[PDB]
């Protein structure tokens, strides 16, 4: 069965260079063109270029001329995408692609490699409890995680105990650092009746702090 | 380069519907077009190649058609698994170019958001920072506007928004808005408010508190 | 005493002669009952047998035409003689044998045709340059050997058809060298350029206007060209009375019969001339390359001596083809044909260094044997060919004919001819198996069982129907 | 021995079409035998020769046959900033045909192809192409493994390596019992010759109309070479399959290369990865040893033997002279792992230019004595030069050295009677396998029915 297995997420600094890999599984990488595609949430999908691993001949979108270098080693059934003089805007997910039957098509995709270019140092998050202000039948608490790097973090309530009725929002980049928050909802009779704690783990800095929510 | 204008950018539909995504190219591409599918937080799967040809393994409820510069993907009788992103791609010319994408979303009855405001934590304040958080939970549809007011006047700087993907249980969306000020600046004022503007009401849902007061 | 002639107890004059070539028959009336009439001629006369009633044929051989060998092949319109005698009469009685002689001369100053057949694919461009003076230079050297030289020129590349020929873009049809930085001719199969002539500057000047073409695959279409240069007699201009040298120059392998299918051509070569007034081989795109056997047949039929003049890289190849086409010569051609003159002169020498007898229309019941005298009166038995000869040399062969029994037809003739030679010896054979006295036999003779029989040669033979 | 030369059956195609150039027996899903006939000069739509294929139902009286229709239109595809082109004029569709299961494969070895890109091009060349049909369902597919999209300048810059532009894929063809199509392509790799293999199933499932350049991933092609012995060898001029390594799970390929080694000629036996197991060398240059090959067990020991045709072999005759007559070589396969040796038997033609050995057809067991038999064609043989097919019977020691039966062409001079032959199939269900003989020069096919031994 045809599978393209790409290397793991990369985490590099601006101005540096990185080389991604795409390894054929269940087939000979030399059989077809191999393309590279860039994806960003805003800009969407962009074709970088292709290579014919049988002979090494490449094509590129002129936009990527300079930054992107596509190569292949038929020996290790692998194709590479080297990026140079990295920049914030090079932050995106990268996929390798090959056709099924049509020589020119784009049918099979690797799982994708995440790339993040930053100067941010490994910073531990600041965890702040969010108690409401000085009434109804339902109550909502929160937890704010601020200024950490790099991603990701795990967030739970009462150590996975309280699960239903919870919203943890996608982290967002704030001045080279990330910020995330989570909300939880229950009945008035539950809180402050029952102790609710916020469990945040940041493996990168190997920190697992936990803030209990206290009323005002 | 050839421009690929894919429409619509999103659609709210339901299990069983028959829906069509269109793609228009800036010049004839004689069926040299592919259709792709990206499931939430996963990689891509090929659906169609050369205009009308199913990729091996793809169910026949998917069909591709069109010619010249106009093409369509059609999905007959939507299945739960079919709610995802779809993209067209042309390969008539290098460089290959892609459509803007289309997201299929679950349709449901409108629902006003549950707003909640939270003043800065003691800890944060003692560290020198001040973040006012505002949650807008479980609403539909997804289109919503949040406005921050300090002492009655709108504030735009220092605001940080975050949205979740449609929920798996109730098919609603939630949003998180955070206003960050310096401790010093936070104390120059008293009233903090966030207004939620949604189609479920002509009046913005308002929530606020007064510093010091409680 | 008694011999096989008498002991055999024959019944007729004819049966007598057939016993042995030494037997004779007596047709005399006055012969004792007990005395046999089939015995040695000496015994019959010894027994008072009328000399005129003795039947005893003797195998003989007399020359009918015996022109002398020419000293020069110049002059005349070929009243030249190179085989002697030219005709003889041969008489043989049953089972007998007779011997005769033949002289063969490699005559001096014999006319020569040289048709130069040239590969003009692109790698021969330099070659074209270096032979622009060949016509006159060759005339100078050949003048030493002959005073009747004619020369001519033809050229080949390959079948102008895909995939041998480039067929795109359209510009490539008009100029195959377009994607290089030059111009060359559109592809051609074979073209005749200069009919054999004694005006050698015509050769220099035609050659100076020739140019190369270009094609895709290495083997070339030269065998098509050998065939046409061979069977288009009138157009090439070969002369009846002259040595024919066909000089084939190439630096590459060659296409052969059954290769044509790669161009969709399956029609076997018909060995016929297909060069018309436009001087191009018009069946090139519709007829397969010729086989070695067909080439051999036509070359031999038109008395053409084929010379493979090829480069070191394919000399072994052509030497091997040469062994499958007897009479062919191979010489090593330099990469620019700068040595082709001496190659031609040496080939001519080698061609006329051999005499090899050949027999045609030999009756089943005749067998021949040969003793050759080459070099210096040294007899070489069981041999019918001489080698290492020089122009002007003369050789001879002693020949013996042996007849088995007596054939139904009493007169047959056959030919002895050296390979490649115009002249030959015609042997007219007469089988002497009958008796003269038979021509005056007596059917239903009163003497023979009351007319039941026939009286011939002095005895009674049963008549027809008995 | 027992083919009936009195009551023949004749099928006929259009004048000038070369109907009979190739043929095969075809069995429909029900086991009903028909005859598929290639006619590589049949006129197309533009009144231009493109070739065509016919599928002849069996009838004692023969007659005309319906067409097996294939798309005869030139195709163009602008894609990837290139222009892909097929050219079907004079492609010779039906220059080879073969049947396997309920599928028919008909090839057009001279189909041309080109790729344009701005002012550059691949060059318009005969890559050849094969068409596949499943008559009962109407399914169609194509296979053209030498098509490429590399531009001319790249081949020049890379010294013409892996140059498949002049393949003529389909020039010869055969299908393994397991359904792998194997194509001979004598022009492959700048006229060395190559083989291309792919399962029929994968050819159908990977093909779609209009694509023109597509991947058949399970396909396998042979290799280029720098050894001059192979140059212009036309390796793949003929092809066949059989069992020659003693292991019944592998199928071995037999490949004719009639101009191998400066026209000495050769036949090679290979494993399915194109690794060479044996090589038989021609006996005489230009004899076209390898023009045809046949595989059949003739001496009843269960081991496949090999026959090789050299139709231009010149036999030695009186007075140091040579007569082109053609020759067939039989090689008996020895017990267990060992080399095929010298030939076990040489069969030599008698008629000058007759081309004895131009085709060789296994007959199965014609006279039913337990040994398999063959027919050899001499398309210009016979006392009148009109063509002969000669039957030789198998026996414990190989083959009989003298023909048991001779079939003289029933057609006029020039028919090429015997140029194509096929046997070993019982078409009239009488329990004896029969013989079909193509005479493309007369646009006809003759069927000889085997009868009980007299
Ligand atoms: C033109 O024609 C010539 C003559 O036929 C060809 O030359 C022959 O080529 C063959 C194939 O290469 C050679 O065959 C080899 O013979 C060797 C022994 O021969 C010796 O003795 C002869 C006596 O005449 C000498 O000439 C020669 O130099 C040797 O000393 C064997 O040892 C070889 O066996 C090996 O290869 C064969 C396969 O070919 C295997 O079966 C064996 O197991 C082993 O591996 C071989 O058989 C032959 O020697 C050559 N003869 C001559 C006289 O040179 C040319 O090739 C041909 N050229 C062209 C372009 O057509
Ligand atoms: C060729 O030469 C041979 C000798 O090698 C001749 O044969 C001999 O002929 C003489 C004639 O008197 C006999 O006595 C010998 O017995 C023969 N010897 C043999 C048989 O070798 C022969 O005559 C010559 N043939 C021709 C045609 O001249
Ligand atoms: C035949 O041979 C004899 C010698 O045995 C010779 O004298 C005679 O001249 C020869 N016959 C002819 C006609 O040459
Ligand atoms: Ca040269
Ligand atoms: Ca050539
Ligand atoms: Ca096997
Ligand atoms: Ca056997
Ligand atoms: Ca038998
Ligand atoms: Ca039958
Ligand atoms: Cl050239
Ligand atoms: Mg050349």
């Amino acid at each position: 069965e045809v599978q393209l297995q790409q290397s793991g997420a990369e985490l590099v600094k601006p101005g540096a260079s990185v080389k991604l890999s795409c390894t054929a599984s269940g087939f000979n990488i030399k059989d077809t063109y191999v393309h590279w595609v860039k994806q960003r949430p805003e800009q969407g999908l962009e074709w970088i270029g292709r290579i014919d691993p049988a002979n090494g001949y490449t094509k590129y979108d002129p936009k990527f001329q300079g930054k992107a270098t596509i190569t292949a080693d038929t020996s290790s059934n692998t194709a590479y995408l080297q990026l140079s003089s990295l920049t914030s805007e090079d932050t995106a997910v990268y996929y390798c692609v090959r056709p099924l039957y049509d020589y020119y098509a784009m049918d099979y995709w690797g799982q994708g490699t995440s790339v993040t270019v930053s100067s941010a140092k490994t910073t531990a998050p600041s965890v702040y409890p969010l108690a409401p202000v000085c009434t109804g039948s339902s109550v909502t608490l929160g937890c704010l995680v601020k200024g950490y790097f790099p991603e990701p973090v795990t967030l739970t309530w009462n150590s996975g105990s309280l699960s239903s009725g919870v919203h943890t929002f996608p982290a967002v980049l704030q001045s080279d650092l990330y910020t995330l928050s989570s909300s939880v909802t229950v009945t008035s009779s539950t809180w402050p009746s029952q102790s609710i704690t916020c469990n945040v783990a940041h493996p990168a800095s190997s920190t697992k702090v936990d803030k209990k929510i206290e009323p005002r | 380069d050839i421009l690929m204008t894919q429409s619509p950018s999103s659609m709210s539909v339901s299990l069983g519907d028959t829906v069509s995504i269109t793609c228009h190219a800036s010049q004839g591409i004689s069926s040299n077009i592919g259709w792709l599918q990206q499931k939430p937080g996963k990689s891509f799967m090929g659906l169609i190649y050369y205009g009308t040809n199913l990729v091996d393994g793809v169910p026949s409820r998917f069909s591709g058609s069109g010619s010249g510069a106009d093409y369509s993907l059609t999905i007959s009788s939507l299945d739960s698994e079919d709610f995802a992103d779809y993209y067209c791609v042309q390969y008539a010319q290098l460089p290959y170019t892609f459509g803007g994408g289309t997201k299929l979303e679950i349709k449901r009855a409108d629902a006003a958001p549950t707003v909640s405001i939270f003043p800065p934590s003691s800890e944060q304040l003692t560290s020198g920072g001040a973040s006012v958080v505002c949650f807008l939970n479980n609403f539909y549809p997804k289109d919503i506007n949040v406005k921050w007011k300090i002492d009655g006047s709108e504030r735009q700087n220092g605001v940080l928004n975050s949205w979740t993907d449609q929920d798996s249980k109730d098919s609603t969306y939630s949003m998180s808005s955070t206003l960050t000020l310096t401790k010093d600046e936070y104390e120059r004022h008293n009233s903090y408010t966030c207004e939620a503007t949604h189609k479920t009401s002509t009046s913005p849902i308002v929530k606020s508190f007064n510093r010091n007061e409680c | 005493g008694p011999n096989i002639c008498t002991t055999r107890g024959v019944s007729s004059c004819q049966q007598c002669l057939a016993v042995s070539p030494m037997c004779a028959w007596c047709s005399d009336e006055a012969l004792p009952l007990g005395s046999p009439r089939c015995d040695l001629k000496e015994n019959l006369l010894k027994d008072n047998c009328a000399p005129e009633s003795i039947e005893f044929p003797v195998s003989e051989a007399r020359v009918l035409e015996d022109r002398p060998l020419s000293d020069k092949g110049s002059g005349d319109s070929s009243q030249v003689t190179q085989v002697s005698p030219q005709r003889i009469a041969l008489r043989l009685r049953p089972d007998d044998s007779k011997n005769f002689s033949i002289q063969v001369r490699q005559v001096e100053d014999y006319p020569v045709d040289i048709y130069y057949l040239m590969d003009l694919s692109y790698s021969m461009k330099d070659d074209l340059w270096s032979i622009q003076n060949l016509g006159t230079k060759l005339a100078t050297q050949m003048r030493k050997l002959t005073s009747n030289l004619r020369i001519g020129f033809g050229a080949f590349v390959d079948k102008p058809v895909s995939p041998y020929m480039y067929i795109s873009p359209p510009e490539a049809l008009e100029n195959p060298c377009y994607d290089m930085k030059t111009t060359c001719l559109p592809m051609f199969g074979y073209k005749h350029v200069l009919t054999l002539t004694d005006q050698v500057t015509r050769f220099n000047e035609e050659v100076k206007k020739q140019s190369v073409s270009r094609n895709r695959d290495a083997p070339e279409g030269g065998f098509d060209a050998i065939m046409q240069a061979t069977v288009c007699d009138e157009k090439i201009g070969w002369r009846n009375d002259a040595s024919h040298l066909l000089v084939f120059t190439t630096d590459a392998k060659t296409h052969i019969a059954l290769d044509g299918r790669l161009a969709g051509i399956v029609q076997p070569n018909d060995g016929q001339c297909h060069v018309g007034s436009d001087n191009h081989y018009s069946a090139s795109t519709t007829m397969d390359y010729p086989s070695l056997g067909l080439m051999t047949e036509k070359l031999s039929q038109k008395n053409i001596n084929l010379i493979f003049a090829v480069t070191e890289n394919v000399v072994n190849l052509y030497q091997n083809y040469s062994e499958l086409i007897p009479g062919t010569t191979v010489g090593v051609l330099s990469m620019d044909s700068s040595n082709v003159l001496q190659l031609i002169v040496d080939a001519y020498g080698k061609i006329r260094s051999k005499v090899e007898l050949e027999v045609r229309d030999l009756p089943e019941e005749l067998s021949l044997s040969f003793n050759a005298t080459c070099l210096n009166n040294e007899v070489i038995p069981g041999l019918k060919s001489c080698m290492g000869l020089k122009i002007g040399d003369t050789v001879s062969f002693s020949i013996e004919a042996k007849v088995r029994g007596c054939p139904q037809e009493k007169e047959k003739s056959f030919t002895i001819k050296p390979v490649g030679f115009k002249d030959s010896l015609i042997v007219q054979v007469t089988f002497d198996c009958d008796c003269a006295c038979q021509a005056q036999a007596e059917p239903n003779s009163h003497r023979c069982n009351n007319g039941n029989g026939t009286f011939e040669c002095g005895v009674c033979r049963c008549g027809p129907g008995w | 021995l027992n083919l009936d030369p009195v009551q023949l059956t004749f099928y006929a195609g259009p004048n000038g079409s070369q109907f009979g150039f190739s043929l095969d027996f075809h069995k429909d899903s029900h086991g009903r035998v028909a005859i598929v006939v290639g006619a590589p000069r049949t006129l197309g739509p533009s009144q231009e020769e493109t070739g065509g294929v016919f599928l002849c139902p069996w009838r004692a009286e023969g007659g005309q046959c319906p067409s097996l229709l294939f798309d005869l239109r030139d195709e163009t595809r602008n894609v990837g900033s290139q222009t892909l082109q097929t050219f079907k004029a004079r492609q010779g569709l039906g220059a080879s045909v073969v049947s396997w299961s309920d599928v028919i494969v008909a090839c057009a070895p001279w189909q041309h192809w080109n790729v344009l890109e701005k002012t550059e091009e691949a060059e318009k060349t005969p890559v050849g192409s094969c068409f596949l049909a499943q008559p009962e369902s109407g399914r169609r597919a194509e296979y053209s493994p030498c098509r490429g999209n590399t531009l001319s300048r790249i081949y020049v810059e890379n010294d013409f390596s892996w140059d498949k532009r002049y393949c003529e894929a389909g020039f010869s063809s055969v299908v393994t019992q397991a359904g792998e199509l194997v194509l001979g392509a004598p022009g492959g790799y700048y006229f060395l010759g190559l083989l291309a293999q792919a399962p029929v199933a994968d050819i159908f499932s990977s093909y779609r109309p209009g694509i023109l350049l597509w991947h058949v991933s399970s396909q396998s092609l042979s290799f280029d070479s720098s050894n001059p012995e192979y140059f212009d060898g036309y390796w793949g001029y003929s092809v066949a399959v059989g069992e020659f390594d003693g292991d019944l799970n592998t199928t071995e390929y037999v490949v004719g290369a009639p101009t191998w080694s400066w026209t000495l000629g050769a036949v090679e036996i290979l494993d399915s990865y194109y690794q060479r197991l044996h090589r038989l060398r021609g006996e005489q240059m230009a004899s076209y040893f390898g023009h045809s090959v046949a595989v059949t067990d003739v001496n009843g020991d269960g081991r496949h033997d090999l026959l090789v045709g050299a139709p231009l072999y010149m036999e030695s005759r009186a007075d140091r002279k040579l007569a082109e007559v053609g020759r067939v070589y039989l090689f008996l396969q020895p017990r267990g792992p060992h080399a095929l040796g010298a030939p076990s038997l040489l069969l030599t033609g008698t008629q000058l230019y007759g081309r004895f050995g131009s085709a060789i057809a296994p007959l199965g067991d014609l006279d039913r004595d337990g040994y398999n038999d063959i027919a050899v064609a001499a398309p210009y043989g016979g006392p009148s030069g009109r063509g002969q097919v000669l039957v030789f019977l198998g026996q414990s020691e190989g083959l009989r050295s003298r023909p048991s039966q001779v079939l003289d062409s029933p057609f006029p001079t020039g028919s090429a009677f015997g140029f194509s032959l096929r046997g070993a199939v019982d078409i009239d269900d009488n329990g004896y396998p029969d013989l079909i003989v193509g005479a493309y020069g007369a646009n006809q096919v003759a069927v000889y029915r085997a009868q009980p031994v007299v």
